[PDB]
C-alpha cells in the first residue's frame, strides 16, 4: 500500500526530518519541501490554540480586519497630506500583515483586502511617477478581484498609455470594457485617448 | 444403460467445456483490467502520514503533527478530486467523438472509485481523532488549497517588478 | 447472469466442432 | 375500372424521378452487398459439399 | 448420392471457368496552385527528400503474385483439357474423397476454421482500434489529455504536445542518445530568456531519453537553429511534421474542453509549427529572406510589441533605407523578392457580419439562426494557394476557423466551422454558418474570431450584438 | 408470480458505450458466417432421409434447411413475439418488462423443444422403433442446443451490437445463396447423351467448348427450357435493375416547422409504401394454403371437395383451386393455358393491392394518425397560404399505398412469368431487404 519513508523526529524541535536513503535526488528534494511545509503547518497549528484542531471557517475573528482597516485608514490619511514615501511604506506593511495570516480562513476576505490594498498602493505609485511598479500593483489588484472593480483597470490603462506599449493598453481596455456607470465612462474616455 | 447415458454425457461434456471457458475468460479479463497504469501520480502526503504512523508504532511523537499531516493530506485530496470533477464532463463529452481510446474511460472509472474509497477512509480517520471532526476537515482543506494557490499566483505576479523597472530605466 | 459477446461465438464454434467430433467418433467406431 | 388507373398515373406523374448518378450509385452499392452475400454462401456450400460427403459417408 | 469424376474430364472445366472469371478481372484492374517564390533555404536536399518520402504507395505486390498464380493454374488446366437413365455427378477430382486424403482434408478444414478466422478477426479488431479520428494513436491522445491545464498558452503547449507516441517509433533503438548532448546544449544555450523562461526547468526536470530528445528537437525546429549534425536534420524536419498532427489532436481535445484560452493557444501553436517562427517572436519572419538580425533592426532595439506584416508594409519608402542598407542587412536583389512575395499572402478583412433567420423578419427565440459574414480577400469551390512555409515536408492547404464566444464567462458559445474554400486581385466573398439561438429573451453580446492557421498576424476580432424577441 | 425465474436465464450483456460502425458491421458479418456454416452441417441421427419432405413450402420463407443443424432455427424466434404481442394486445415499468422478456424467452425455448419433439417423433428421420432408444434423445438435445444457440445469437445481434435484426438477414442470405448457386453450379445432371452442367455460365462454357458446332452450342446455352440458363440470368438482372430504379419514387411534400421558426424539411411517401409487407404476407397465405392442400390430399385421397381444393401429381399442383394460385412454370406453360395465366394475374394484383390497403390501417401509419402525429410534433404545411396538412396527406397516402401494392404485385408477376431465376418472391425479399439495410447503413456512419 504505502511506501515506508524512513523518518526521524528531533526532540525540542517538533519538526520531522527525513533521514537519508528515495534513492533519487528528485524524490529527496520533493519530500524535503513537503517536510518543510508540514513543519510550517505544525507551527501554525500549535500557534492556533491550546487545542490543535482548526475551527470551522464560518465565524471570522474581527481583530485582524479591525487592525487592517485601521492601518489602511491611517495610511490613507497620511497620504492625503501630500507625502508618498511613508504612505507606500504603510501600504506595503498592511499588505504584508494581511497576506501573512493563515489560509484556512475564508479566501474572499483576504482576497478583497488585498484588492483594496493593491489598488491604493498602485494609486500611491502613480502619484510618484513610478510607472512599472504602479502597473504591476494594478495588475495584481485586478487579478485579485476582477468583477465590481474599475479603478484597477483604469490605473493599469493609464500606466500603460503613459509608459508606451499601445498594444497592451488596447488589449487591457478591451478586456475591461468586455467585463465592465462611472467605470464605463472612464474606460471609454481612456480608450478615446489612443 | 449406455443408450440413456450417451446423450447426458454429451450434454455434460459440452456444459463443462463452456463453463470452464467462461471462467478462464472472465479471470483473464479481470487480470488484464486490474493491471492498468495508474491515472494520477502516487500520493506523497499519504505516504508521509503512513510512515509517520509507522514511526509512532516502532518507538516519542506528539499528536498535533499527525493532525497537521492529515490536514495536508486532505488538501492534496481535495485538489485531486476538484481536478477529477473538472475532467469528468469533458471526458464524457469527448468519448463519443472517438478521438480518445477506450481504456481511458476504464482508467477514469477506476480512479473515481479509488478516490471515493480514499475520501471515505480519510473522513473516517479524522472522525477518529477529534470529536465530530469530519466536515471541518474538508472545509479547511478547500480553503487552504485555494488560499495557497492564490498566494502563489500573487508572488509570481509580484516577482516581475525588478525586470519591469530595469526595462523602463533602459528605455528612458 | 450475463455473458460476454465472445462467449456466445465460442459456444457456437464449440457446438459446430462437437457435431463433427461426434460424426468422426461414429466413423471410427464403425470402421473398426 | 379505369378511374383507379387514372388516379395512379396522376400520382406517378406527380412524383419525382431519380437521376442517373444517384441511381448508378445505389445500384452499385446494392450489387456490392448482393455479390458479397452470394459469394460467401457459394464458397461455404462448395467447401461443405466434400466435407459432408466425407463425414456422413 | 453423387458420383465424383475420376477420369478427369469435368473438374478442369469448372476450375478453369471459375479461376478465369476471377483472374481476368484481377489482372485487368491491376495491370491546387502554388504561390510564386524564387527562394530556396539552407538544407534544401533534406527537406525536398522528406517531402518526396512523405507520400508513397505501390499497390503492386498485393496483386502480382495473385495474378501470376492464377494464370499458372489456368495454363495447367488448359494443358489438362488439351490432354483429352438419370444420374447426377460432381466436377471435383476423386482423390478428394478417397480414404487416404479424407482425414487429411478434414483436419485441414478444421484447423482453418478454428485458427485462421479467429486470428484474422482479432488481428483486424486490434488493428483498427488504436487509430483515433484525428489520425493519431490512442495512447498519444490519452497521454496528452492528462497534461491539459486550466489556462496554458504559448510555452507550455509545446511541453504538453511533445508527449506523443510517434517519437517512440521514430527514434527507437540506439537513435535516442546519438546527439542528445549536442542538441540539448545548443538549444538551452543559444536561445535567450525571452523565448524560454521556465521551459528550461521543465526540460531539465523530465527524465527519459525519447521525450527529452523529442522536446529538444522540437525547440531546435521552432527556432531555426540548424545544428551542424547532418544526420539530425532529417529527423528534426520530421519531428515538425509529427508535431503538426499532434497539434490537430490537441486542438480537438481543447475544443472538447469548454475553455477559451487553450483554443487560441492551440491555434497559435498550429500557426507556429506550420511555419518556422517561435511562439512569442515577431511575426515578421514569414517573409522569405528575414533573419533575427533584420527583424531586430527594423522593429527597434528593445520593444515589447511586434511590428506585424500590415503595419510594416504600410510604411512609406523609409524601409528602403532602414532595412536594406547594404552592410549585411539585406540586398536589393533580395529585398525586391521579399516584397514581391509579400503582396500575395491571403488576408481576410470582413466588412459586414449580421444575424438573420431564414424566412422571417425578427429573430424568434429558440429558432435556427444563420450568420452571414461577407469579407474580401485583400493582400497587404475555389482553392486558395497553399501554405508559403518551405520549412516543413508536407504542403498545408490554408484553412480558416470561425467561432464566437462571450466575455462575461470565459467559455466558447458555439463550435467552430472549419472551411477551406471561397467563391471567386480581389473580389467580394461570402461565408455562412448556422446554429441555434438561445432559448430565453434578452439581447446578448458576442465576439467572433477569424483566427486562422497557416499564418501568424492575420486575425479579426469584431463585436457583434445579437437580438432576440417575440 | 414470475419473479424467481428471472435471474436464471442467460442474457447478453448491454453495450458499454455507443459502438462504432465498422465493429457493428464486423459483428453482423461474423454472426452471418456462423449462421451459414451452422446451417450447412449434417446432423448425427440421420438414417433414412429419402422421403417426401413435410412442410416443404416453408423452407424459403423460414430460411431453414432439412437434414441439418438448422432444421428449426428461426421458428422459435418468430413465434415468441408473434404470440406475446397478441397476448399483450388482448390483456410499462422496467420491473415488469424484465419479467415480460424472461417469460418470452422461456416460452420461446419451450416451443422450440416441443417443435423439435414433434419433428423427430412424427417419423421424418425414420421409424423411432428401429432408430434407437438413446439416439432419439441425442437428436433431441442436439437440436434444442442449436435452437438455444440461434436465439442467443439473435439476442446478441438485437441488443445493439448488430445494425438491425436477424430475421431479415437470415431470410435474405438463403435467397442470395440459392440465386448465385444457380449460376455457377458444379453439379452435372447426366440425362443421357452425355452430362451437362447445372450452372448457367459453366454450362455455356462447356457447351461452347466441347460440342462440335458453336452454332448449336449457343442455341443450346440460350433457351434450355429444362435447366437454368443465361437468359434467365439476364431476366433476373433486369428485374433487379427495374426494382432498384422503381424503389426511388418518393413524393416530397414541403413542410416547415412552427415551434422553432425557419427550419425547413421534407416528409417522403414512397411509391413502395409498406415496402415488403404485401409480398411477405401474400407469400405466407400462398404457402399456408398449399401446405393445407397437400396435407388434405394425402390423407383424404378421394373426395369431391378435396379434389376441388387441390390435386397433385409428380410435386406440382394441377387441376384444382391450388393450381390457379400456383405460378406458371415458364413461357411454354403460360402460352398453352391462357385462362390460368389471366386468373393468376388478376388474383395476384387484387390480393396484393387489397392486402396493402388493409395493412396500412393496422400498421399505424394511417393518415388519420400520422397527421395527428406530425401536428403534435410541431410541423405544419409549407405551402403558399395552403395550411391544410390532413387534406393533402389523406389525398396522397391512399393512392400511394393502393398503387404500390398493385405495382409490386405486377413486378413479382413479371419476374415469376418471364422466367427469372428463383421465385420472384425471393428476388423481391432479397432486393428490398438489401436496399433497406443499405439506406440504414448510409444513414449512420458514412
Ligand atoms: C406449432 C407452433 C409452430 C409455429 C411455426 C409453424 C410450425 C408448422 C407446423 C409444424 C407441424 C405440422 C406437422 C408437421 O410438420 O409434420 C408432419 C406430420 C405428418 O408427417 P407425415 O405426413 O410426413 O407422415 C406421417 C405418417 N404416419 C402418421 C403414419 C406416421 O404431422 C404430424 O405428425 C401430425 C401433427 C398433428 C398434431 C399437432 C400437434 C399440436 C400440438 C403442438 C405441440 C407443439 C410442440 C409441443
Ligand atoms: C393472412 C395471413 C395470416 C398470417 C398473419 C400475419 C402474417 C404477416 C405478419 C407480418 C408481421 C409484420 C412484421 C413487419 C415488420 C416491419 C417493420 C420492421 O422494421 O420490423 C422489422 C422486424 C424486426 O423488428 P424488431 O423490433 O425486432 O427490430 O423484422 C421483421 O420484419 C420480422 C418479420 C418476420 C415475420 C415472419 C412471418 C411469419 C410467418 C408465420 C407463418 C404462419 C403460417
Amino acid at each position: 500500500t504505502y511506501t515506508h519513508y524512513p523518518l526521524h523526529l528531533d526532540p525540542s524541535s517538533k519538526a520531522v526530518s527525513l533521514a537519508t536513503t528515495g534513492q533519487t535526488p528528485a524524490q529527496t528534494e520533493a519530500v524535503e519541501a513537503e517536510l518543510q511545509q508540514l513543519n510550517a503547518l505544525h507551527r501554525s497549528l500549535i500557534s492556533l490554540d491550546p487545542p490543535n484542531v482548526p475551527p470551522p471557517p464560518l465565524p471570522i475573528n474581527p481583530k485582524r480586519s479591525a487592525q487592517i482597516t485601521k492601518l489602511k485608514e491611517t495610511a490613507n490619511t497620511a497620504y492625503k497630506r501630500g507625502n508618498h514615501g511613508e504612505a507606500v511604506r504603510l501600504y506595503s506593511y498592511a499588505i504584508e500583515m494581511a497576506a501573512g495570516r493563515p489560509g484556512w480562513e475564508p479566501v474572499n476576505l483576504a482576497r478583497e483586502e488585498l484588492s483594496g490594498l493593491y489598488a491604493n498602493r498602485a494609486q500611491a505609485h502613480m502619484a510618484q511617477q513610478m510607472w512599472p511598479e504602479g502597473w504591476v500593483d494594478a495588475k495584481c489588484s485586478v487579478e485579485s478581484k476582477p468583477v465590481g472593480n474599475a479603478k484597477g483597470w483604469w490605473r493599469g490603462g493609464k500606466c500603460l498609455v503613459e509608459m508606451g506599449r499601445y498594444d497592451e493598453a488596447r488589449a487591457w481596455i478591451e478586456q475591461a470594457l468586455g467585463i465592465e456607470s462611472d467605470g464605463g465612462k472612464e474606460l471609454a474616455a481612456l480608450l478615446e485617448e489612443i | 444403460w449406455l443408450t440413456l447415458v450417451v446423450p447426458f454425457a454429451y450434454l455434460g461434456v459440452l456444459i463443462g467445456c463452456l463453463a470452464t471457458f467462461s471462467s478462464l475468460y472472465r479471470r483473464r479479463k479481470a487480470a488484464k483490467a486490474a493491471s492498468l497504469e495508474p491515472w494520477f501520480p502516487p500520493h506523497l502526503q499519504r505516504d508521509i502520514y503512513h510512515s509517520l504512523l509507522h514511526l509512532d508504532q516502532q518507538q516519542r511523537v506528539p499528536e498535533t503533527v499527525l493532525k497537521a499531516a492529515l490536514l495536508r493530506r486532505a488538501a492534496e485530496d481535495i485538489k485531486r478530486v476538484m481536478a477529477i470533477r473538472e475532467q469528468k464532463q469533458a471526458l464524457a463529452l469527448l468519448l463519443q467523438r472517438g478521438s480518445v481510446g477506450d481504456e481511458l474511460w476504464q482508467r477514469f472509472l477506476r480512479a473515481e472509485k479509488e478516490m471515493e474509497d480514499e475520501v471515505r477512509d480519510v473522513v473516517a480517520e479524522a472522525n477518529s481523532y477529534a470529536p465530530n471532526w469530519g466536515q471541518v476537515i474538508f472545509q479547511s482543506a478547500r480553503e487552504m488549497d485555494a488560499n495557497a494557490t492564490y498566494r502563489a499566483r500573487m508572488e509570481e505576479y509580484q516577482a516581475t517588478v525588478a525586470e519591469e523597472r530595469a526595462w523602463w530605466d533602459k528605455k528612458r | 447472469l450475463r455473458v460476454d459477446p465472445v462467449v456466445v461465438l465460442v459456444l457456437s464454434l464449440c457446438f459446430i466442432f462437437s457435431v463433427v467430433g461426434l460424426h468422426v467418433i461414429a466413423k471410427i467406431t464403425r470402421k473398426f | 375500372p379505369r378511374d383507379f388507373l387514372k388516379d395512379g398515373m396522376q400520382f406517378i406523374h406527380k412524383c419525382q424521378k431519380p437521376d442517373r448518378k444517384e441511381f448508378k450509385k445505389v445500384c452499385q452499392a446494392v450489387a456490392i452487398g448482393f455479390v458479397a452475400m452470394g459469394a460467401i454462401g457459394y464458397i461455404v456450400k462448395l467447401v461443405h459439399i466434400p466435407i459432408n460427403n466425407i463425414l456422413v459417408a | 448420392e453423387y458420383n465424383y469424376d475420376e477420369n478427369g474430364q469435368f473438374f478442369p472445366f469448372f476450375v478453369l471457368t471459375l479461376t478465369g472469371l476471377v483472374t481476368l478481372p484481377l489482372t485487368y484492374s491491376l495491370l491546387a496552385p502554388r504561390i510564386k517564390s524564387d527562394f530556396k533555404p539552407q538544407h534544401d536536399d533534406i527537406i525536398q527528400n522528406q517531402k518526396r518520402k512523405r507520400l508513397r504507395k505501390e499497390r503492386r505486390v498485393k496483386r502480382a503474385i495473385a495474378v501470376v498464380v492464377g494464370w499458372a493454374i489456368i495454363g495447367y488446366m488448359v494443358y489438362l483439357i488439351i490432354v483429352t437413365s438419370y444420374s447426377i455427378g460432381i466436377a471435383l477430382p476423386k482423390l478428394i474423397i478417397e480414404e487416404g486424403s479424407g482425414k487429411y482434408v478434414l483436419m485441414l478444414y478444421a484447423s482453418l476454421l478454428g485458427i485462421l478466422l479467429p486470428y484474422i478477426v482479432g488481428r483486424w479488431w486490434y488493428g483498427s482500434q488504436r487509430y483515433t479520428r484525428e489520425k493519431v494513436l490512442a495512447a498519444s491522445a490519452g497521454n496528452m489529455f492528462r497534461e491539459y491545464e486550466g489556462t496554458m498558452i504559448g510555452g507550455p503547449i509545446v511541453n504538453a504536445l511533445s508527449t506523443g507516441e510517434e517519437y517512440k517509433e521514430m527514434l527507437s533503438g540506439p537513435k535516442a542518445e546519438e546527439g542528445l548532448a549536442k542538441v540539448e546544449k545548443k538549444v538551452l544555450a543559444l536561445d535567450e530568456k525571452i523565448l524560454s523562461a521556465k521551459d528550461r526547468e521543465v526540460l531539465r526536470k523530465i527524465d527519459n531519453p525519447v521525450r527529452r530528445k523529442a522536446l529538444a528537437l522540437l525547440w531546435a525546429y521552432l527556432n531555426r537553429i540548424d545544428l551542424e549534425d547532418p544526420v539530425l536534420n532529417e529527423e528534426k524536419y520530421e519531428a515538425g511534421s509529427i508535431a503538426l498532427s499532434l497539434t490537430e489532436s490537441f486542438t480537438a481535445i481543447a475544443l472538447a474542453f469548454g475553455n477559451l484560452i487553450p483554443i487560441i493557444g492551440a491555434y497559435r501553436i498550429s500557426q507556429c509549427i506550420v511555419q518556422a517562427i517561435s511562439p512569442g517572436s515577431s511575426p515578421l519572419l514569414q517573409l522569405p529572406y528575414f533573419t533575427p538580425k533584420v527583424v531586430e533592426s527594423v522593429e527597434g532595439a528593445d520593444v515589447k510589441t511586434h511590428l506585424s506584416v500590415q503595419k510594416y508594409l504600410d510604411m512609406p519608402e523609409e524601409r528602403r533605407r532602414s532595412l536594406t542598407v547594404g552592410p549585411g542587412l539585406l540586398t536589393e536583389d533580395q529585398y525586391n523578392s521579399a516584397i514581391a512575395v509579400a503582396k500575395q499572402l491571403p488576408l481576410f478583412a470582413i466588412s459586414k457580419a449580421f444575424f438573420k433567420v431564414a424566412g422571417e423578419r425578427v429573430v424568434t427565440p429558440s429558432s435556427l439562426v444563420q450568420l452571414v459574414i461577407k469579407g474580401r480577400i485583400i493582400p497587404p469551390r475555389v482553392q486558395p494557394p497553399l501554405a508559403h512555409a518551405p520549412y516543413l515536408p508536407r504542403d498545408h492547404p490554408p484553412r480558416w476557423h470561425i467561432f464566437l464566444a462571450d466575455a462575461k464567462q470565459g467559455k466558447i458559445a458555439v463550435p467552430p466551422f472549419t472551411f477551406t474554400t471561397f467563391d471567386k486581385t480581389f473580389n467580394m466573398q461570402t461565408l455562412r454558418m448556422q446554429f441555434q439561438a438561445p432559448p430565453q429573451v434578452g439581447n446578448f453580446s458576442f465576439v467572433l474570431h477569424m483566427i486562422s492557421d497557416s499564418y501568424m498576424g492575420f486575425d479579426v476580432k469584431q463585436e457583434i450584438t445579437l437580438q432576440v424577441e417575440d | 408470480l414470475i419473479k424467481p425465474f428471472t435471474p436464471l436465464l442467460p442474457e447478453v450483456a448491454a453495450p458499454e458505450t455507443k459502438v462504432p460502425f465498422n465493429q457493428k458491421l464486423m459483428w453482423t458479418g461474423l454472426t452471418l458466417l456462423i449462421f451459414l456454416v451452422m446451417s450447412q452441417m449434417p446432423l448425427y441421427g440421420i438414417v433414412s432421409s429419402d422421403t417426401s419432405d413435410p412442410l416443404y413450402w416453408l423452407r424459403m420463407m423460414l430460411a431453414s434447411n432439412r437434414g441439418t443443424l438448422m432444421e428449426l432455427g428461426i421458428t422459435p424466434i418468430i413465434s415468441s413475439g408473434m404470440v406475446f404481442q397478441l397476448l399483450a394486445g388482448t390483456h410499462d415499468l422496467k420491473t415488469d418488462r424484465e419479467l415480460y422478456q424472461t417469460a418470452q424467452k422461456l416460452f420461446a425455448i419451450i416451443l422450440s423443444f416441443g417443435q423439435a419433439c414433434v419433428h423427430v417423433l412424427t417419423g421424418l428421420y425414420g421409424q423411432p422403433s428401429d432408430l434407437g432408444a438413446g439416439i432419439c434423445v441425442l437428436l433431441i438435445v442436439q437440436l434444442v442446443v442449436a435452437g438455444l444457440v440461434v436465439i442467443l445469437l439473435d439476442e446478441l445481434l438485437q441488443k445493439g451490437y448488430g445494425l438491425g435484426s436477424g430475421i431479415s438477414l437470415f431470410i435474405a442470405t438463403n435467397i442470395c445463396e440459392s440465386i448465385v448457386w444457380k449460376a455457377f453450379s458444379p453439379t452435372t445432371i447426366n440425362t443421357g447423351r452425355g452430362p451437362e452442367f447445372e450452372g448457367a455460365i459453366i454450362a455455356l462454357f462447356h457447351l461452347l467448348l466441347t460440342w462440335p458446332d458453336k452454332q448449336r452450342a449457343l442455341r443450346e446455352a440460350f433457351y434450355r427450357q429444362s435447366l437454368p440458363n443465361i437468359m434467365n440470368l439476364l431476366a433476373t438482372l433486369l428485374v433487379f435493375a427495374a426494382v432498384i430504379y422503381l424503389q426511388g419514387f418518393r413524393v416530397e411534400i414541403p413542410v416547415k416547422s412552427a415551434r422553432q421558426r425557419g427550419v425547413r424539411g421534407s416528409y417522403p411517401v414512397r411509391l413502395f409504401y409498406t415496402s415488403n409487407m404485401p409480398i411477405m404476407l401474400q407469400s405466407a397465405l400462398c404457402s399456408n394454403v398449399f401446405l393445407i392442400s397437400q396435407m388434405l390430399y394425402s390423407r383424404f385421397s378421394d373426395n369431391l371437395l378435396v379434389r376441388l381444393l387441390g390435386v397433385w401429381e409428380p410435386l406440382h399442383a394441377a387441376s384444382g383451386i391450388a393450381y390457379y394460385m400456383s405460378p406458371p412454370l415458364n413461357f411454354k406453360e403460360a402460352l398453352l393455358d391462357p385462362v390460368h395465366t389471366v386468373v393468376y394475374i388478376t388474383f395476384m394484383l387484387v390480393a396484393c393491392a387489397l392486402f396493402s390497403k388493409t395493412w396500412i390501417e393496422v400498421s399505424g401509419s394511417s393518415p388519420r394518425d400520422v397527421a395527428k402525429q406530425l401536428k403534435d410534433q410541431g410541423l405544419v404545411m409549407a405551402g403558399h397560404r395552403e395550411q391544410s396538412m390532413y387534406k393533402e396527406l389523406k389525398r396522397v397516402i391512399p393512392t400511394a399505398a393502393a398503387f404500390g401494392g398493385a405495382c409490386i404485385g405486377a413486378l413479382s408477376v413479371a419476374s415469376d412469368l418471364l422466367g427469372a431465376l428463383g421465385s420472384g418472391t425471393g428476388i423481391l425479399l432479397a432486393v428490398t431487404i438489401i436496399y433497406g439495410y443499405f439506406e440504414m447503413a448510409a444513414r449512420e456512419g458514412d
